[PDB]
DNA sequence: AAGCAGTAGAGCATGC
DNA sequence: CGATATCG
DNA sequence: GCATGCTCTACTGCTTCGATATCG
């Protein structure tokens, strides 16, 4: 499939028939393209990695060998449509190939012709640029050419259209956004050119100034007015200057289409901000007014740019109210009537009140000191519009779910500057919160991390104040575990939320104005200790012999905190092992005595083995372990009572108490391996069939052998080793097919293997020396190996006659038994374990049907010990067979063609052997009620006609019941 | 630049890729990072590593030995693996800790000896020597690391080529790396170290004409520097010197003792550096300088052990050779301080002291005293069974308070042998002859403080069978009175066994526990035991025992002995363990080796309720006991046999399969001895194990045949048995034994052998073969199932030789089914004896018959048994004589001095009856293990028979008939052309290969032997 | 100018 | 008429 | 109740071609 197209491609570079095979090689890379994003795997994204980045087939040389054509026109797009989409359908594993995508790039301007083509060139080549962020990569990126080869692009050439135009205003600016330092000595003309430009396409007299170029002019000169920001400390002229470009930019009044430039505007505005400081006294009415007006014109992205251009003027006009506050008077006093009047409640819906609320905060800033009392009513109203605007439980109609973290954002900066807080209002505050970081999975993204740093503000804020306050941020994460963790969005979006605010608090500090992370962390941890002690997790039986004890009561008590106990326990897995560095000192003590003083009031609960390994996991991450001494023997006094407590479970808790017993520190518990090794025994034993453990179990034999003394563990490897032969033996297709037209694109944006055991177990065994592994294959050698390598009898019984019109041929129908009976036992394959079950019915059917007219006695004994643990296995349909067999066979054996022939006392002695046994346990069971009817049928028909002399008879099972209850076994 | 060029041209196309890139990959990888690809190189290791898996998966479970060589390449694979990891990623730029801890652990990382042949040792060490020059030559005290870290390994692959029979490559090796142990001190005296034990190690499989050749090569390679102003610095550097110049000066003084003068003739300028260090005056100089060396040696871990147990073996050689001085005294100080300290070659070599104290009582027995009153108690456990007997002998106090620390410590495994003692210990009339019976009073009273041992010896002696002890009691009586009533008390002291066991229905009920058919026979001997009683008691009667026969006639009518239960025997049917009564502890335990730890040892707990009787000459019982660790064991019984040297011929196989598990070429066959064991309860009374699925190998080659196949072969006018006794009549005219002393005289040596093809026609001879394949079916164990039964069977039959055994018929051999291996039991006749005293001699030293022969096509059996047996061979006679004092302690230890032997043959089927007169004396415990040691030295083995015969049958009627039998022929058998002294082995082995099929020898033999099938 | 193709931007039901 | 722009 | 995803569609624009002013 893969690379065969791509040598068509290559036999197709140069093949006969010019504009013969553009449809031909356009399906190719459409096809390549549909199962080049239908794979959601891996493997295929390592494998077309290494596929791409090839030098015979491929793109690197294929760019530069197929130009000169019209053969393939559609190809030579279609490849430059794709490659900008495996951009990012893989990672930043292109980053061996920025030089030469820029040779490439170099090729493609040069020597192609098109432009429809040029286009998606340009395309990859910026995204790639962009993904690229400073370091020495720009520095291989030639500026003397890339600055002016480009700049002589648009200095010899004229009638420069449109799409290259603006397309070299985005790679200039571009540069300059990614490593400068390469762009020091090549400043001054530029912005010249940028003035001019500009000037003549839209100052001029009776030209119509095309969009294109504005757009491409205006991205440049904010991303290059940046790296050397012009404030009035630069140039004072070409502040002027381009303060009426960018103002003129943003001209209302024009009522159009393709609103390109007032959203550039906007976005240009949104950086540069402080720089134009003292020319923002000038006309900040007009400026306020063409902000209420273009706040509202009703498009998508407008909004959003419209709203960020009015925050950073609102900052840059609370700054110079702040630092300049003694002729300011009258403009704070202008806001200041201006504000209180659009929140003086009249009728505003969700504009005029919601551009109040983020000025509102930020107005609480400047006033905060001239009056104190107006600072005192200020958050009062504040709570007295958000309290009364938000819960009403209406259950249709109030999803202001999209303004939230604005509100929280203001509520926090005005709660900043008080003091002796009015303190009432405050469980409307904290449930305020927790409702703001319930509803946080219904999001996107930029709103998250603005969302975040509004909580992690709140938090700084109200922890300031005085412990008579700090008690709120305890009990709101408390209530917040409850909310999240009850509900089955089922948890996995408050996970990164959790991370970043304790993790990623490190990114916060800069902007805004010591232990967060520390009171946070240990507050998670008493949550997650107070809400597990609550729980009351008991099972009852609900109303056969139960003889296992994770047994048949089903039945939980309280149903839905099971729950809210497994979430706990995921979220705990995918929130605790990052960062145990600092933090995780003094709990390693009392959290651990507090999960086992509550799990040895009951053993089969699972989870709590995972919370022991998490535990244990930090314990080891951090050293701590070099000889407090209490849990230390508590460890030493609990691992024995485990490794003897898990004998008689089964599976899904079995393999959570072998994580815990194979994740002990255990270099330092040296003594008794001799109790371990068989949880190291069945461990391998349950891999292959479950990958976790036995990846954990190969981590811990490396442990073993490479840090314990290796004079105890010298005889301890001739039953480690020779188990281990078994390892060495969406919307993203709609959002591809119709053509690479970026809105597919935009829908893409919002939408351990076996074998690397094999390697690593190929690594291990290679590692641990020569004279350690001979053992490895010297097992038994007299086990079920030479017990499937021998005969079942000595001659062979059951001829079976084929029926055929004319010769019929004989063929002895047991010899395929040893492989039929080891695939019906276990097939790990469902279309061919039924089949093999059918077949062995009809087997076991017609060896019984041929006995009425060979003794097969020896034959009996090695077939039921297969048909017991096949009639009560695992699934449905091998239980409604081998189930009614067993009781016909089992009523047979108990009957008058039976009575005493020794296949009678040969099913008996077989399933009493079934009964007496290790750990099968529910098998015991199955033919405990197999000696129950056994016991039923067998005397309630026989008469005392020869009733004294058979010794199948009760009284005979009844001694050999007494000889089971007499053993030291 | 040859084969770069080749394989840069060659690398096209796709055949010469799909077996260029199949095949290796590996050595590509290696010459691509010569040319230093690394990534290509780490693609195309990675087909190697997915290539071993792959060629792994498709190969089989039981195929042995070719996992095995394809598993010892992965620390290769491995090792390309981690350079080329190392030398990708740079954070070892300069730290030099990565090279420390990557030299750590190649030090520690070794392939071992004796099981690794050279080939993938000059692999492994190749490759690591070869990146370490990689990172020699690419990164230009460390440096010196390296050629230390480069000569470590040399000379470990040196020490490594000496054990496993390579001397070529150790010389060609060591022959090279001279120029590099010239920087330096202790290289050089390490390379003539290595030098002079691979001489020493080449002159054991030297002929003494070489042997005279290269130890005067190896001195006068001891000629040069490494003495001067180092062996004062290291002080053990002095010692070890001391320790070879006198293995050295032994070897030679050695060498020129076996022949007296023939080597004393051909050299000039050697023969000159002979005497210049007559031809007495300086064999004893030798022997002074050996002695002075080894005196320093001993006067200057674990590197003085062997100083000290190489001058015991050579004053001990000495002192064995003045009986065919300070030395006695030398002797057993230097032995008793190797064995305080933890030895295994001086815990085998306690019978040294145990003899030398007796024969040399006035040289030192204070100092025996002082010096075995400061050892460790966890040594002597093995050897028991000698000092329990000892305590009869005058001056057997030169230990009591170790004896009494083993006693106080773990009595109950002493418990045993110490009622075989005290059944016979007389005592003498001197005042220490009365602390001796002080002294086993004293700890008869500190054992046996709960009381219940003999209780559960009785319970186990009142299970068994009474017509056997009736037959026992009648054939002691008609031996030991109807010759002359002259003995003292004996009639007494055997009636009251009588009396005891198997008397009236209540003396056993007084004495004893009253077993559930005592009451059915002891009650049934009433009125012929009132006469019994009456004259029987003091009768000295010495003619009659008509009056016995009639009664063992008709008391065999009525025999039922299947109880079936343990109400049989009422004590431990009911058991149930109630607290400490200081617990049984069930007997085959202790085998020494170490610190015993009984908090491991297993209770005996309950027994069972179900017995089943055996079918073998004595009708046998087992038990299925349970332990107190939850499992089941079976035993077997038997009453009225000793089995105290079977114990020390299990123990005899377990030194000499510790022998075969050191040298090399053996242990990568991974040949052993399937050692099962027995325990001596009382005498008379033992426990013997009992394995898995085990048939005897005369049930196997009955039960394979057909229904008719059976009846033809037994029940028949022409059965090979009535075929072979009817032709052995006619040509005799008699109709007995002694026939076979009647047909040495009138038959001949070919018509004999047509006369034995006759027979051997009848049998099939697939036999084998079709067991072998109604079990397997399937061709893929057929050949692990053929070699194992091969291997082992030969193994045996050429270890039951070297300590001579005879009788062995087709019941004595014991095949495991399930795995496929062969055990011998029965140990009748330890030395060569059992074709002494027969009336029909048998010759053959072992089986093979034409089943073996025609399992073996279409091979002749020349390939396969014989490349096992001379590794046997040359595993053996290469030892400082661990087996032959071993078995000279044995045979000279009193537990079968003719009286035990004679009634042993009467404990078995007995074909020799009397009339022995001078068998008495030539028993001589000089001459067997003289002609066992002559049989060990190399001898043909048509002479050692020979000798035997002519020393059990001197003055025998046909005699030479019988040499001439086994003698040849001068043409058709290859022993008559050979010569008699002096041989090698594969001649040796070839002579004995020859002389087991022999149509001659297998013409006259005894007709229970069965030797056509 | 003609033929014609891309494409932002606005509009109708739908999931959470 | 011939090199060079102009422009719908 | 809102952000978003599926259509429509008309503006924009891009190439192609051709008819006229400017300077040696």
């Amino acid at each position: 499939g893969v690379r065969c197209s791509l040598l068509r491609l290559q036999e197709t570079l140069s093949a006969a028939d010019r504009c013969g095979a553009a449809l031909a090689g356009h399906q190719l890379i459409r096809g390549l393209g549909q199962e080049c994003v239908l794979s959601s795997s891996p493997a295929v994204l390592a494998l077309q990695t290494s596929l791409v980045f090839s030098r015979d087939f491929g793109l690197l040389v294929f760019v530069r060998k197929s130009l000169n054509s019209i053969e393939f026109r559609e190809c030579r797009e279609e490849i430059l449509k794709f490659l900008c989409i495996f951009l990012e359908k893989m990672g930043q594993k292109i980053a061996p190939y920025s030089v030469e995508i820029k040779n490439t790039c170099t090729s493609v301007y040069t020597k192609d012709r098109a432009a429809k083509c040029k286009i998606p060139a340009l395309d990859l080549l910026i995204k790639l640029l962009q993904t690229f962020r400073s370091s020495r990569l720009m520095d291989e990126f030639k500026i003397g050419e890339l600055f002016s080869k480009f700049y002589g692009e648009l200095a010899l050439k004229k009638k420069i259209p449109d799409t290259v135009l603006e397309k070299v205003y985005e790679l200039l600016g571009l540069l300059g956004e990614v490593h400068p330092s390469e762009m020091i000595n090549n400043a001054e003309n530029l912005f010249r050119a940028f003035l001019g430009e500009l000037k003549t396409q839209m100052t001029s007299a009776v030209r119509e100034p095309k969009l294109p170029v504005l757009a491409g002019c205006l991205k440049g000169l904010s991303s290059l007015l940046c790296n050397f920001t012009k404030s009035m400390e630069e140039d004072p002229q070409t502040s002027r200057e381009i303060f009426n470009f960018v103002l003129k930019a943003i001209r209302p009044q024009i009522d159009l289409k393709r609103y390109a430039v007032p959203s550039a505007g906007l976005r240009l505005f949104a950086l540069h901000a402080s720089q134009f400081s003292t020319c923002l006294l000038d006309n900040y009415v007009s400026l306020f007014e063409v902000l209420l007006k273009w706040c509202a014109h009703t498009n998508v992205e407008l909004k959003k740019a419209a709203l960020s251009a009015l925050e950073s003027f609102l900052k840059q006009v609370s700054n110079m109210v702040a630092k300049n506050a003694e002729m300011h008077k009258n403009k704070l006093q202008y806001f200041m009537e201006q504000f209180y009047g659009i929140i003086r409640n009249v009728d505003s819906n969700n504009k005029e009140l919601s551009i109040a609320i983020r000025g509102y905060g930020l107005f609480a800033g400047p006033c905060k000191v001239i009056n104190a009392k107006d600072v005192d009513f200020m958050y009062v109203e504040l709570i007295q519009r958000c309290k009364q605007m938000f819960l009403t439980q209406t259950d249709t109609g109030d999803d202001r779910v999209y303004q939230m973290p604005s509100f929280l954002q203001s509520v926090a900066s005005v709660l900043l500057y008080l003091d002796t807080v009015p303190e009432v209002y405050t469980p409307v505050l904290e449930h305020l919160v927790v409702m703001q970081i319930d509803s946080f999975p219904q999001y996107s993204p930029k709103m998250q991390l603005v969302c975040c740093r509004a909580i992690v503000k709140v938090f700084l804020a109200l922890a300031a104040k005085g412990p008579v306050l700090r008690n709120c941020i305890s009990t709101v994460v408390h209530q917040g575990l409850i909310r999240i963790c009850s509900k089955p969005p089922t948890y996995k979006d408050y996970v990164d939320l959790f991370r970043h605010l304790l993790s990623s608090d490190q990114m916060m500090d800069s902007i805004l104005a010591e232990s967060l992370n520390h009171l946070l962390y240990d507050e998670f941890v008493k949550s997650v200790l107070k809400i597990v002690e609550k729980l009351d997790l008991t099972l009852e039986i609900q109303t056969m012999i139960p003889t296992s004890d994770p047994a048949a009561n089903l039945h939980p008590a309280k149903p839905k905190d099971f729950s809210a106990f497994i979430n706990l326990v995921e979220f705990c897995r995918e929130i605790l092992p990052e960062k145990q560095a600092e933090f995780f000192e003094p709990w390693v003590y009392s959290f651990s005595y507090e999960l086992i003083l509550q799990s040895t009031r009951l053993p089969l609960i699972s989870g709590f083995y995972k919370l022991l390994s998490i535990t244990v996991r930090n314990a080891k991450k951090i050293k701590y372990f070099e000889g407090k001494y209490s849990c230390f023997a508590l460890f030493v006094k609990f691992g024995k009572e485990v490794a003897v407590k898990m004998k008689q479970y089964k599976d899904e808790l079995l393999a959570s108490c072998l994580t815990f017993l194979l994740s002990l520190p255990h270099n330092i518990i040296e003594l008794d391996v001799r109790a371990y090794v068989p949880a190291l025994q069945m461990a391998f034993k349950l891999g292959l069939s479950y990958t976790p453990l036995a990846e954990v179990g190969l981590n811990a034999l490396e442990e073993w052998s490479i840090y314990i003394d290796r004079h105890v563990m010298q005889p301890y490897y001739k039953d480690i080793l020779p188990c281990l032969d078994g390892y060495l033996k969406s919307a993203l297709s709609r959002a591809a097919q119709k053509g690479f037209n970026k809105v597919v694109l935009k829908h893409l944006k919002k939408t351990i293997s076996l074998e690397e055991i094999r390697i690593r177990v190929v690594q291990m065994l290679g590692s641990l020396g020569g004279q350690i592994n001979k053992n490895l294959l010297t097992v038994t050698s007299s086990d079920e190996m030479m017990k499937s390598y021998v005969a079942w009898d000595r001659e062979k019984r059951l001829s079976f006659a084929v029926p055929f019109r004319e010769m019929k041929p004989v063929i002895f129908l047991d010899v395929f038994l040893p492989r039929v009976t080891e695939l019906a036992l276990t097939a790990s394959d469902r279309q061919t374990k039924v089949a093999a079950c059918e077949l062995l019915h009809s087997m076991v059917m017609f060896m019984l049907g041929k006995a009425t007219q060979p003794p097969m006695y020896q034959l009996y004994k090695r077939t039921f010990p297969v048909l017991l643990r096949l009639a009560c296995d695992v699934d449905q349909v091998t239980r409604q067979l081998y189930e009614p067999l067993v009781m016909q066979l089992i009523h047979w054996f108990t009957n008058n063609k039976k009575f005493e022939s020794q296949d009678t006392v040969a099913l008996l002695e077989a399933i009493l052997d079934g009964i007496v046994d290790p750990v099968d346990s529910t098998l015991r069971d199955f033919c405990g009620r197999c000696i129950r009817e056994f016991l039923k049928w067998s005397i309630k028909q026989i008469t005392p006609q020869q009733q004294e002399k058979s010794p199948v008879n009760t009284k005979s099972l009844f001694k050999r019941l007494y000889s089971l209850a007499l053993h030291p076994n | 630049q040859s084969l770069l060029t080749f394989i840069d041209k060659a690398m096209h196309g796709e055949l010469q890729k799909a077996i260029l890139e199949l095949h290796y990959s590996q050595e590509l990888s290696l010459l691509y990072l010569l040319q230093d690809d690394v990534d290509r190189a780490k693609y195309y290791i990675q087909n190697g590593i997915q290539s071993f898996m792959q060629n792994y998966s498709s190969i089989d479970v039981l195929l042995h030995q070719s996992r095995l060589t394809k598993l010892q390449s992965v620390q290769a694979l491995t090792e390309i693996q981690e350079f080329i990891s190392f030398i990708s990623k740079q954070g070892n730029l300069s730290s030099q800790v990565p090279l420390k801890r990557l030299l750590n652990t190649w030090t520690n990382r070794y392939p071992d000896a004796k099981m690794d042949p050279m080939n993938i040792w000059d692999d492994i060490i190749t490759n690591r020597c070869f990146f370490l020059s990689k990172i020699e030559e690419k990164l230009t005290d460390i440096s010196s690391l390296i050629r230390s870290c480069k000569f470590s390994m040399k000379m470990k692959m040196i020490d490594s080529a000496r054990k496993q029979n390579n001397f070529s490559l150790a010389m060609k090796l060591l022959k090279e790396l001279h120029k590099e142990s010239k920087t330096r001190d202790d290289w050089l005296v390490s390379w003539v170290q290595s030098y002079c034990r691979l001489s020493h190690c080449r002159s054991r499989s030297q002929g003494c004409s070489e042997q005279v050749l290269t130890v005067l090569k190896t001195v006068s390679l001891l000629d040069e520097n490494n003495v001067s102003s180092y062996l004062s610095k290291n002080i053990l550097a002095f010692r070890d010197q001391n320790i070879l110049l006198g293995t050295t000066y032994r070897i030679i003084a050695n060498a020129l003792s076996s022949e007296p003068a023939c080597l004393a003739e051909i050299e000039e300028d050697k023969a000159r550096r002979i005497l210049e260090l007559d031809s007495e005056k300086v064999i004893a100089g030798l022997y002074q300088r050996a002695f002075q060396h080894l005196s320093e040696a001993v006067q200057a871990a674990a590197g003085v052990i062997d100083a000290y147990m190489t001058l015991a073996d050579f004053c001990d050689q000495q002192l064995r050779k003045e009986e065919e001085q300070a030395y006695p005294a030398l002797v057993v100080e230097k032995m008793l301080k190797a064995l305080k300290l933890n030895s295994n070659e001086a815990r085998l070599k306690f019978p040294r002291l145990l003899q030398i104290i007796e024969r040399y009582p006035e040289e030192t027995l204070s100092l025996m005293t002082k010096e075995i009153s400061s050892v460790p108690c966890w040594q002597f456990i093995s050897w028991i069974s000698h000092m329990v007997a000892l305590l009869d002998k005058d001056q057997a106090v030169a230990v009591q308070h170790s004896v009494e620390e083993i006693t106080d410590n773990y009595p109950q495994a002493i418990v045993y042998p110490f009622i075989i003692s005290s059944e016979s210990y007389s005592f003498k009339d001197t005042s220490t002859g009365h602390k001796n019976k002080e002294f086993v009073a004293r700890i008869k009273s500190k054992l046996d403080q709960g009381g219940v041992i003999q209780d559960f010896i009785n319970a186990l002696d009142q299970l068994s069978n009474p017509e056997l002890l009736f037959k026992d009691w009648s054939n002691d009586v008609r031996a030991e009175l109807a010759k002359t009533p002259v003995n003292k008390k004996n009639i007494e002291k055997m009636y009251e066994r009588m009396y005891a066991a198997l008397g009236d229905p209540k003396a056993p009920g007084l004495g004893a526990f009253r077993r559930k058919f005592i009451q059915t026979f002891g009650k049934e001997f009433d009125k012929h035991f009132g006469k019994g009683g009456s004259k029987l008691l003091r009768m000295k009667l010495s003619d009659f025992n008509d009056i016995t026969n009639m009664l063992l006639l008709k008391m065999n009518k009525d025999s039922k002995p299947p109880g079936n239960l343990k109400e049989c025997s009422p004590w431990m049917s009911d058991f149930k363990v109630e607290f400490l009564r200081n617990e049984l502890e069930i007997p085959g335990q202790y085998d020494g080796r170490g610190k015993p730890l009984p908090e491991y040892h297993v209770r005996i707990a309950g027994f069972d309720e179900r017995v089943t009787v055996m079918a073998s000459l004595r009708r046998p019982k087992r038990i299925i006991i349970r332990g107190h660790d939850e499992r089941e064991h079976p035993f077997l019984v038997k009453g009225g046999e000793d089995l105290r040297q079977d114990q020390r011929v299990e123990q005899l196989f377990q030194v000499m399969n510790g022998i075969l598990a050191q040298d090399s070429a053996c242990s990568q066959r991974a040949l052993q001895l399937r050692t099962y064991s027995v325990v001596p309860m009382t005498s008379r009374l033992g426990l013997i194990e009992w394995l898995e699925n085990t048939v005897t190998l005369k049930d196997l080659l009955l039960n394979t045949m057909s229904q008719e196949e059976k009846a033809a072969y037994l029940s028949d006018p022409r059965a090979p048995p009535c075929e072979y006794k009817d032709w052995l009549t006619k040509m005799s005219g008699k109709h007995d034994v002694g026939a076979y002393m009647l047909m040495y005289k009138g038959a001949n040596r070919t018509e004999t052998v047509t006369s034995f093809r006759k027979r051997e026609s009848k049998v099939p001879a697939d036999l084998l073969k079709r067991a072998f394949v109604r079990m397997s079916t399937s061709p893929e164990a057929f050949l692990a199932l053929r070699s194992h039964f091969a291997s082992s069977h030969a193994l045996i039959c050429i270890s039951h030789w070297i300590l001579g055994i005879g009788d062995r018929h087709l019941n004595n051999f014991m095949v495991a089914m399930e795995t496929g291996g062969v055990i011998g039991i029965d140990f009748g006749h330890a030395f060569g004896s059992a074709t002494q005293f027969l009336p029909v001699p048998e010759l053959m030293p072992f089986r093979l018959t034409r089943q073996f022969i025609n399992l073996m096509l279409p091979m002749k059996e020349t390939g396969l048994m014989y490349s096992i047996m001379v590794h046997a061979l040359r595993a053996f006679r290469s030892d400082p004589g661990l087996l032959t004092n071993t078995m000279d302690v044995f045979v000279k230890e009193p537990s079968f001095d003719w009286k035990n032997f004679e009634q042993k043959m009467l404990k078995k089927g007995g074909s020799w009856i009397q009339e022995i007169n001078v068998a008495e004396k030539n028993w001589y415990p000089r001459q067997k293990i003289c002609y066992a040691k002559r049989k060990l030295a190399g001898a043909n083995p048509a002479v050692i028979t020979c000798d035997e015969l002519l020393l059990g049958h001197e003055k025998a009627p046909a005699f030479r008939d019988y040499v001439a039998v086994a003698r040849g022929s001068k043409d058709h058998n290859i022993r008559a052309q050979e010569p008699e002294s002096g041989l090698s082995e594969e001649t040796q082995v070839k002579c004995l290969m020859d002389q087991a099929t022999d149509p001659n020898i297998l013409g006259r033999t005894w007709e229970g032997w069965e030797p056509w099938m």
